[PDB]
């Protein structure tokens, strides 16, 4: 049961891909094992910018997962993850400040995340 | 907030949208009566919330 997407990556070690929302629902039960998926896919769409407003989501949601998780999960774990999602709400920063120059990108409000 | 919405509809945002579902769904009490209106609200107002996270929202309420 890895805890984290990087011993999981480490053990194990074409076309546009859809969006990774779409088979989302079917990850309703067990949020553990879908972190791993989720922060993985969220590695891999951080380089090569992301498209566009893909990495936004996609934090989007792990923000959502993090602020689940450790709310009811092992207290030994609670203070490591609860740190975890703070990098994330330094994500954030990227997702809001350094989301895009606003040259020309019309970017995307972190309203969601600002509710969460 | 709703008569604003009603009311000035042309000019919105979908971040008002989302903060009325999360309002109308914090739901501190139950009544059949609420889950009517919220039906109603989403029924004549859809295509602009989000699904995941009202789908999650809704989960967690229970």
């Amino acid at each position: 049961v890895f805890y984290s997407y990087k011993t999981f990556f480490n053990y194990m070690n074409t076309y546009h891909p859809p969006k990774p929302s779409i088979v989302f629902s079917s990850f309703v039960t067990k949020p553990f094992e879908f972190v791993v998926f989720l922060e993985a896919c969220l590695a891999c769409y951080q380089q090569y910018e992301g498209f566009d407003e893909d990495r936004q989501v996609i934090l989007t949601t792990l923000y959502d997962l993090y602020l689940n998780l450790a709310q009811n999960d092992v207290p030994e774990r609670i203070d490591d993850w609860r740190s975890r999602a703070t990098g994330v709400l330094r994500e954030s920063n990227k997702l809001v400040y350094s989301a895009a120059s606003n040259n020309t990108s019309k970017r995307v409000d972190n309203s969601i995340m600002l509710l969460i | 907030l709703k008569w604003c919405v009603r009311e000035v509809p042309k000019m919105c945002n979908p971040i008002v949208y989302n903060s009325i579902l999360y309002m109308m769904i914090t739901d501190p009490r139950n009544d059949m009566i609420l889950e009517n209106d919220i039906i109603k609200f989403m029924k004549s107002n859809e295509n602009k919330y989000d699904l995941n996270f009202q789908l999650r929202l809704s989960l967690k309420f229970k």
